[PDB]
């Protein structure tokens, strides 16, 4: 079989697994909470979801390690609350990818980041069986 | 003995070494420790015999901080192990550990970015990184090398790397390879939407040539380069690490020629000291182990030097080979890179042993997947993500790795052709 | 007559001849095999088929000899097998240009590269008689 | 004779020269060879008479490797042919061949990219390259020069080139020409979708000016430049070749003033030695022959120097003029460029003689096509591709070239107006 290079976009962690269900998202959020970390939600439409070099035109010397759309837009006690917020974000922005992020409150660093929602309207991604043709 | 002072209390600024030495018969251990030790004099303050070994002792030496040049791994190695392995009074001598006082650590820049800055720059969290060594090792043209890089990266791999002996040869000059690899990296980035990279080998004959190759990598905008620090030298490595910090480049470190110094148990320098010297000199990644069949070497020793090269504060643990408490005073950590034959069903073991802050390298070049390079990379990525997800759910990977692999294979056609 | 500059794209070797038939492709693949070389298939959709300078925005010093889309996507014993793979690639990706590549196994260098398929859907190319107006 | 040693066996590191010399009457051949030869002494080790010539002999001279400066074609020519053509004892003298030992070859960079790297960079495989010389030779403004370049390139030609005498004149300054040619190259690339190029002449009065022109070409991102090595000099050529390797530029070499040294059979230096000196000094292309009517010169001699400038290992073949086995130890090959009146029906002959690794140049400026420059370029491209396809099918081009041309013309309106 051949890995398809057409409409096969991916979003880093857990993006190569089948779309996670509510129970799986809940278990991941519980894992984040268990470690002592804070979960939050990021979202972006299809125009600002993938990495790009749009602003590299303004730079000189080098553009090493600079990529656009690394930041998404921010949307935290347990899995159920984060799931409710996931549904709320889905209703508010149906054409936007949702990403669950984790933040270590002591080190003040991001420790987690996995996609939990892919807009049905957008078709820039494949499915577990359509990834190979 | 003016140089054996068992009542001496080491200062907070002393550099401490733990030597495993086997003196010649008739030489008392106190005399041998005094010799190794011999205001600016090194002194043996502690000698312990090794229970279960033949005439083997651990000698603890304290060196004053004024003895060394600030921020110079070269000087540190010249002072500590310059001419001490040639003493006739010692049948065998092995440096086991070093204690770098914070006062000395603060004089070093350290790794250019570290693990957390690397994760933030690459926007990858919660999982180990994946890499492949482009194979065949040599003979491939820059165009074909770039084609292989693009094929492996588009599958889902986060990194690819040049072979350790690929610097600049008649078959493939370095600038052609850099250009074709840059095109491949950018194509794979556009196709998958994830940030990709390739460990471009900057190891060269002269520091000027090495800096020129780093400069070309910086001008292409590519993320990361590679260096052979034990063959290029600490002086060349430190220059490259300073350059990478200045210009925002990641630095992968390969430990070529390491077994010539850290293989024999009785003679040489233990890899943990070389790992601490690398972290001081600078490196974002450091090839730290081989997985032939399984992770080779005592697990505790591996865990010890992985913690020594990763954490900020490592307490003394003789079980794992930590002879001294090591405070890193906020020096950036180095990401360990486990390479070799990482088979798909062996991923759960390595994910359990290393965790998320490591790079698993398929130095075998994969190619074992009947479909191609890209599906093989996808299978590996699927397996790693499935193992990580299972571990996050509370599963015991060492007991359910096969079950997790099978369950992932049930829905992954690419992994199905890999699991067979 | 005037060479048309509108929708007249070309793909290097054998692109200025009329579209090759199955027998002609087979003979070319047999020529590649006779020399001791390995034939393979490359394919790309219309968005990544032509050379471009999209990534030159990330570079400094020079961009000499750098062009995007030089690499296509990879898809090998005799002409018949390569022809069967050509039909398979056509079915799997009908809107993609297919290119037959040759690789010398000893020198490990690419020795051949000719287009064998032009997607009917895409109209960025002319025909042997419509090349001049 | 201390300098004639017929029992001497040349070393693996000796530089060997084969001189064709006609001594004055009364001078024995052994004495003349001894004179040409005269630890660091050159010696005549072999003399053979030329069967079928008047008092003509081939003298083989062996020079020690320590005599020459590493990587210096200038020094090599100064040592070998500095002051030996002025000997009164020789009626005529002609250097026929050189043997460059691998030890010496390794001290040279060689061509910046070579044939295979050129093909990979340009993404053109399986066929010869095509070029045109913009005509009229002189008087054209930079704007009109660029217009002609764009018109010829959009037709299907892979290259265009500046006239040999076009460097920088009141009628067309060099920077205006570079800018307009860059615009034309980019327009033709966008229109056709194939990578295009133009041999920009960097030949200048001072090395500084030549490097400035190369720098402008590098800043425009254009692929290739041109140099006149026999008029500019080996020192200037070597500087340009090093620059082109450093900055990723292709280098086309034109052999202006060559006939002043390689035309007469009895006196001078044979072109094959100049071709080997060019390959050592550096050049990706080297104008190697003219096709007035047909490829001029003995075919075997042409094939010999084409193989000498292309292959990695050329065995001694006196039939083709190879006096010594030449090992190039993986030095990049130089692409021969056959220029002149390449008419459409003469393409099969040149495709058969040269193969795919050559550039056919329409130095006549084409213009013979009644429709225009662009359709004429297309006709040429169609003819070349048809001949290549026929050759790949097993056809005998030397016998079916007309049939192949007619068959291609049956479906090509552009070639129909060209074949008439």
């Amino acid at each position: 079989q051949v890995w398809t290079p057409l409409n096969n976009k991916f979003f880093e962690t857990f993006s190569y697994l089948p779309p996670m269900t509510d129970a799986e998202i809940s278990r991941q959020v519980d894992y984040i909470v268990s470690n002592g970390w804070t979960p939050c939600l990021e979202f972006a439409g299809a125009e600002s979801a993938y990495t790009s070099n749009e602003n590299c035109v303004r730079m000189q010397n080098t553009t090493c390690l600079y990529y656009d759309n690394r930041y998404w837009t921010m949307w935290c006690t347990d899995g159920g609350q984060v799931l409710r917020e996931v549904q709320a974000c889905r209703r508010a922005f149906p054409d936007a990818y949702i990403r669950v992020v984790g933040f270590d409150p002591v080190r003040q660093v991001q420790v987690s980041g996995f996609l939990v929602n892919r807009p049905a309207s957008v078709r820039d991604y494949q499915g577990p069986s359509t990834r190979s043709v | 003995l003016t140089y054996y002072t068992p009542d001496y209390q080491p200062k907070d600024t002393d550099i401490l070494a733990a030597f495993r030495m086997t003196p010649q018969p008739g030489v008392p251990p106190e005399e041998a420790g005094a010799a190794v030790a011999a205001r600016y004099k090194g002194r043996c303050y502690d000698i312990e015999p090794v229970p279960g070994e033949e005439n083997q002792y651990i000698a603890y030496i304290a060196y004053p901080l004024d003895l060394f040049e600030e921020g110079s791994v070269t000087n540190l190695f010249t002072s500590i192990v310059g001419n001490v392995f040639g003493f006739k009074a010692l049948r065998a001598l092995r440096l086991e550990d070093l204690r770098i006082p914070p006062a000395y650590v603060k004089t070093f820049q350290g790794p250019p970015h570290g693990i957390q800055v690397e994760r933030d720059k690459l926007n990858k969290y919660g999982r180990g990184l994946l890499g492949c060594t482009i194979k065949p090792k040599l003979g491939l043209s820059a165009k074909n090398y770039g084609r292989a890089v693009y094929e492996c990266l588009r599958g889902g791999l986060d990194f690819t790397k040049d072979d350790e002996n690929v610097n600049s040869q008649p078959f493939m000059r370095w600038r052609d390879r850099f250009l074709f690899v840059a095109e491949a990296i950018y194509k794979s980035q556009a196709e998958t939407g994830e940030i990709k990279g390739h460990y471009l080998n900057a190891t060269a004959a002269t520091a000027e040539e090495m800096l020129k190759r780093a400069e070309c990598a910086k001008d292409l905008g590519v993320p990361i380069i590679m260096h052979d620090y034990l063959t290029g030298g600490f002086t060349a490595n430190t220059s490259l690490a300073h350059y990478c910090r200045d210009n925002g480049l990641l630095l992968h470190i390969h430990r070529a020629m390491h077994a010539v110094i850290d293989r024999q148990r009785n003679h040489g320098i233990h890899f943990r000291v070389l790992a601490k010297a690398l972290r001081l000199s600078g490196g974002d990644h450091l090839h730290s182990g081989t997985v032939v069949g399984k992770l080779e070497g005592e697990r505790e020793v591996t865990l010890g030097f992985v913690d020594l090269m990763r954490d900020d504060y490592i307490e003394k643990d003789r079980s794992r080979g930590i002879y001294f408490t090591q405070d890193w005073v906020s020096l950036p950590g180095t990401m360990p890179v486990a390479s070799g034959g990482i088979h798909v069903w062996h991923m759960p073991a390595l994910v359990e042993i290393f965790g998320d802050d490591a790079c698993l390298q398929f130095g075998g070049g994969t190619l074992g997947h009947p479909w191609g390079n890209a599906p093989g990379a996808a299978a590996n990525r699927v397996a790693l993500e499935a193992c990580t997800q299972a571990r996050n759910e509370g599963r015991d990977l060492a007991r359910e790795g096969g079950d997790v692999i099978r369950a992932a294979c049930k829905w992954s056609p690419e992994l199905a052709a890999a699991c067979e």
